[PDB]
């Protein structure tokens, strides 16, 4: 049955001929975010085509930058690396930049209990759904919203807030649409 | 059903539009409002169809599926899927030897993320002018940018045609530089029955649903000369903890479309080379010039406008372009531009904050650009246009012959042109 | 993947090729061998995602869901779909009130299935003759082929021409009897701007994949004006024990075909008619006759040669008609037959064996049918060639063009036509 | 599941552009064909778009035509009207004309044992498959296999056997490779 609800979104999507992130009328990444918002109980939602995106976003949004330190106690090997590469350093005096929750097909079903937490930034990463790289970010924080889009090339400049260095984060429609499909069928309005 | 599909063909236009009053000043457009959309990428049921036989496979033997498909085709020794195009410039960057603190020449018209790709590999841009008619970067302005710190030459395809190879190569090997392509227009395009992508020691591709070659939504490719080259990239990954993947969903429209790709591209070289010999008629327009050795893929279409005709004496060429658009995309044709300023003048390349407290620019010799620095990319920017997904899409025969009509159309009010642009009024 | 996508584009032919050798004596042929394929139906993205859509709906919904929306097109009052044109047909003939033993109408060119309706009617057919350039049922004659018998007449909008309805339903109305079309060419076809299908008191349309209308393989529709009609074909169905259902399969591929049958039907006309005034500048060929209140489907163009040109003095129009066919199909241009013989004279009609022991046929005082009572339909299978395919489907305008060279190139060798046909053994 | 496997063979038939019964290159009629002579160990088979035609096939195939007469007592009440229509009458003395199965999603799995039999005519009724109307005859009787062909317009007219009455019984292809597929899930190579 999943066989047949992934073709058949991937079908509607083709379908529709709108695959572009950045292009108008393009409202299933809108959709994934509305859900997800809506789930958290969040104001604002940025989505990536990549946890590394989305840990970025977290990080430059409080102005955690190169040169800045925050506690990386609750990271796997991955994060610490790129925390390093990003010239991000440790310290167990300060407090955590993000909660992470990793998505996968076990634990979709029970996303409320999950994503509704005092954590001010939720970072959920669905790369383990099978459908590409993928990562949310959610937060009430506007200022960590608005730079976490513009750090991705073609986030807020679909037309303060300066840009530095800039990567393409930017999610595939398509892939947005088969998690939001996955989302709509385990339960989730 | 929700479909974008065109349910009005594209008329064959009467040749006596040329007459016409222009749609500017209430005459009939040479384009009607139906007819000015057109489909792309070409989504066809072997794009569904494939989808349904890539679910059924891993993820990751999907991509790597792609890009070996990929890869046979374009020649490139080695190759590494990738999230992005910018992405796969980073790891082209990287993979070839530059290390923080590097310089590497780019030219200053292109695509931000050409030099975020540098900014990313923690490397300083030097950012050099262009030819006034390739549009690539200039290899005569490239003595005046070297230094002990310079490690690469980055030209950039950019509208689809290859760049100056030939000439950017022996100035790489006299200062013992790399040289990293980006092909992220030149799907196709080839230098000596070459395809863009070999030449360099590595070079990076975007393989977005907006390019000649299009995957489903985001992608990119990553090509390397040297497996040393390949290997280092790789090591990359591993070390910096970055996760660049490509999404199977992206890879399986790839594989389909790579199928099809000769035939498109076919109808876009035949569509392009028509319009360019039609537009040596006319004395207000003048399409790409391609050297004999090269081949256009005409991922966009850049006609120069002959601002110094008598009739536009004491008007400025910006104004020009300004009327011309207007003009143009009152009739059908939606003449745009790429981009409205060079990349020294953009927000990242002025405060350079870079990774933070300015990373990667305060690891050398500060350089304050200006726009004198740069009169040629200028002059493109004021005497240009660009159709974009116009001559993207493979258009039948009938829309090809409605935009030689328009340009004609225009052609013959080169007065009216000139009396629109002087009552424009004055900007910054 | 096993795709039918065509590869290479057709080139836009040179106008010179008029001028060039004929292919059937070693010239360059005006379509090369690679560009000769079409592809019929049209199947895109929307077919194969309609199909996802309909198969998670009951099968009888789906075919209900597309025989309303056909019928509300079409503007018929009542309709019933079925699996095939014939059984259509067959159901049209019973809904109007043909009974066994009764004599019905039907010209002696048309296709197998449309006398086949009428046998399975337990009706004689009653075969006449045809109008020599509309090619539909001669109303003239009908006085000569009425009887006490004669119930119905069942005229066939051949090759995609509506028949003279306005004559043959006079005729109709005066001698009490019913009107059944074959509208299985006739899908979008109009008279006084209203569709086949609903001028008689009911109709048969094939909807089988190679018609201007598809649907998924095998399929047909059945039209009535009265619900009296409609009714007694629904008792028909009940009391015969025939099973004459669609599969959903068929209709959801018609469901999807029908939201772009509009503009594949509107690249049709405007090719066909750009024929026809070429064809009427040429001293060889001559494009279909369309009367002024009719719209043609073109689902077959018919061409007539003019073998009372001069250069053809004592030579046999057959020999003319082979001989153009063999070099219209070495240029490219695959010209042929749709009937060879005429339907008196196909077995079925020569036995009379019906359902057995001739049970339809000896209901009634047989006739002996022989070619002199059909003159002006052996003159149309002598002096007349058909194009089919190349014109069903929506060709681009570097096809259509092709063909009109084609013609214009063969029409300046009337002479080495007419060499060629005299060197042509003859047959009995 | 099944809705995935119905839409992959409709996709890829779709995708071959090969869906005219009568058209050069169709091989899924074939195929059909193979699988259930292969199952039933009978030599000849034909295909239909209505058990109607499967019936008329066999009837015909054996002269049972206007005027004839056959055994009728295990015809079903549609059957029986479809007899009275062709003009044949009944006899308790004369052998019955085939055996009919009624295949089904529950019996498709267990076919040998249903066309293992000794009848002279196997009549296979597919149509609660849910793909359409659909029948196969199967016999050894290749008199029976050429009337049955020479019944349905464009049967064997692709270029003895002389033809009253016909009817389009042909099935569509797309019908066909559904049930060639059904066939090979559930056992039948
Ligand atoms: C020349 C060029 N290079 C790079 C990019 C960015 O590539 P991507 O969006 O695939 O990362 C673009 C814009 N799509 C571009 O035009
Ligand atoms: C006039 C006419 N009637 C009937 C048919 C046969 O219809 P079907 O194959 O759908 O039974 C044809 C040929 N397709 C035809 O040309």
């Amino acid at each position: 049955e999943q066989l047949f609800q992934v073709s058949f979104v991937l079908a509607r999507v083709l379908t529709s001929g709108i695959i572009m992130s950045i292009e108008k009328n393009e409202n299933e990444l809108k959709g994934l975010e509305n859900i997800l918002k809506k789930t958290s109980s969040k104001q604002y939602a940025v989505t990536f085509n990549s946890i590394s995106g989305a840990v970025i976003g977290s990080l430059w949004g409080q102005d955690i930058v190169y040169g800045e330190a925050t506690n990386q106690q609750s990271l796997d090997e991955q994060q610490e690396k790129l925390f390093k590469w990003l010239g991000i350093g440790h310290s167990s005096l300060l407090p955590e930049p993000y909660t992470l929750h990793a998505i996968n097909w076990g634990n979709i079903s029970n996303l409320q209990k999950i994503t509704h937490e005092e954590a001010h930034v939720t970072l959920l990463d669905f790369t383990k759904l099978g459908f590409g790289p993928c990562a949310v970010l959610l937060t009430n924080n506007e200022t960590i919203y608005k730079k976490s889009e513009r750090l991705k090339i073609f986030g807020a400049f679909d037309l303060e807030i300066k840009p530095g260095l800039q990567f393409n984060f930017r999610l595939s429609p398509l892939v947005g649409a088969c998690i939001k499909m996955a989302l709509i069928k385990m339960g989730l309005n | 059903m929700k479909t974008d599909f065109i349910m009005v063909p594209t008329a064959m236009p009467d040749e006596k539009m040329i007459n016409y009053q222009l749609a500017i000043d209430g005459g009939e457009p040479v384009i009607p409002k139906a007819n000015r959309k057109t489909i792309f990428p070409n989504i066809a049921k072997e794009d569904l169809f494939q989808m349904m036989i890539s679910v059924q496979k891993p993820e990751e033997m999907v991509v790597s599926e792609f890009a070996e498909k990929y890869r046979q085709r374009v020649g490139a020794p080695y190759a590494i899927p990738t999230a992005s195009g910018t992405s796969s410039l980073h790891l082209a960057l990287v993979g070839a030897g530059v290390k923080a603190g590097d310089e590497v020449i780019v030219p200053a018209f292109t695509f931000i993320a050409t030099a975020q790709a540098i900014v990313a590999a923690k490397a300083i841009p030097v950012f050099a002018d262009i030819d006034p008619q390739t549009y690539c970067l200039d290899p005569r302005q490239l003595d005046k940018k070297v230094t002990a710190r310079t490690k690469a030459v980055m030209p950039v395809h950019v509208h689809g045609l290859p760049a100056d190879i030939d000439a950017l190569a022996s100035f790489c090997r006299q200062h013992q530089l790399a040289l990293i392509e980006d092909a992220s227009h030149a799907h196709s395009a080839t230098l000596h029955g070459r395809y863009c992508g070999t030449f360099g020691d590595a070079a990076g591709q975007s393989l977005m649903a907006d390019k000649n070659f299009p995957l489903g939504g985001e992608a990119g490719i990553a090509f390397f000369k040297e497996r040393e080259s390949y290997d280092r990239a790789l090591a990359f990954l591993e070390e910096s903890g970055l996760d660049y993947r490509m999404s199977w969903v992206a890879a399986a429209f790839g594989i389909s479309q790579l199928d099809r790709l000769d035939y498109y591209d076919e109808i876009r070289q035949r569509n392009a080379q028509r319009l360019i010999d039609e537009l040596a008629t006319t004395r207000l327009f003048t399409g790409p010039m391609i050297p004999a050795a090269a081949k256009h893929s005409f991922n966009m279409f850049r006609i120069k406008i002959n601002t110094a005709l008598p009739e536009f004496k004491d008007i400025p060429e910006y104004k020009l372009k300004l009327a011309l658009q207007q003009i143009l995309n009152e009739e059908g044709v939606f003449a745009r531009e790429w981009q409205n300023t060079l990349l020294p003048f953009h927000l990242p390349f002025q405060n350079k904050k870079g990774f933070g407290k300015g990373y990667p620019f305060f690891l050398g010799d500060s350089q304050e650009y200006k726009h004198e620095h740069f009169p040629n990319a200028l002059q493109m920017l004021r005497s240009t246009l660009v159709l974009c997904r116009e001559l993207r899409s493979p258009v039948e025969y009938e829309k090809l012959h409605s935009y030689i009509i328009t340009f004609k159309k225009v052609d013959k009010n080169i007065q009216r042109v000139a009396e629109i642009a002087s009552q424009i009024d004055d900007v910054p």
